[PDB]
């Protein structure tokens, strides 16, 4: 499942 | 109490040079100088350009000047001051809910202008100085035309998404990843910065 990864 | 420490300032350690035909990263301060400058908050280096490379003790990421404010992400900078020729400069804007902070733009910096084109063909400038096409997919989402591993985008938060005319459309904050592959990006739209300023 797609997740947000802070960059 | 006596031995309580303070967090250092965010320090400008380089820039993404966009002044010419070729985008490239430049380093303006090495590790030891960065550490010293973070503790004093005093950075006498001349600043140039729109996109700075910035460091804390634990992260290196980007910061972008738009309308005379140097913007970056809360998740990178926290509430930290930024080092400047006159000492630490306190944040002018702090918004954890937007993942957004800003300081007065350093003298010598150049600012991008907010985009009024209402266009969906965008370009993301990364910490490695690549300019990657991004199709806008919502107010805060865009798709990468070519997927990248998340490793590639780490350290680029705070950098700009630009329109074809070179206006600021948003500030990149997070990869949208599946099994380590980024097919899309989450960003803070410039309109949100504009509301913050007014
Ligand atoms: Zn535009």
């Amino acid at each position: 499942q797609e997740r947000e990864v802070p960059c | 109490m006596a031995s309580m420490k303070k967090k250092g300032s965010v320090v400008i350690v380089g820039r993404i040079n966009l002044s010419g035909d070729t985008a490239y990263a430049q380093q303006t301060r090495g590790e030891e100088g960065c550490q010293e400058t973070s503790q004093t908050g005093r950075d006498k280096n001349q600043v140039e350009g729109e996109v700075q490379i910035v460091s804390t003790a634990t992260q290196t990421f980007l910061a972008t000047s738009i309308n005379g404010v140097l913007w970056t992400v809360y998740h990178g900078a926290g509430t930290r001051t930024i080092a400047s020729p006159k000492g630490p400069v306190t944040q002018m804007y702090t918004n954890v809910d937007k993942d957004l902070v800003g300081w007065q733009a350093p003298q010598g910096s150049r600012s991008l202008t907010p985009c009024t084109c209402g266009s969906s063909d965008l370009y993301l400038v990364t910490r490695h100085a690549d300019v990657i096409p991004v199709r806008r997919r919502g107010d805060s989402r865009g798709s990468l035309l070519s997927p990248r591993p998340i490793s590639y985008l780490k350290g680029s938060a705070g950098g700009p998404l630009l329109c074809p005319a070179g206006h600021a459309v948003g500030i990149f904050r997070a990869a949208v990843s599946t099994r380590g592959v980024a097919k899309a990006v989450d960003f803070i739209p410039v309109e949100s910065l504009e509301t913050t300023m007014r």
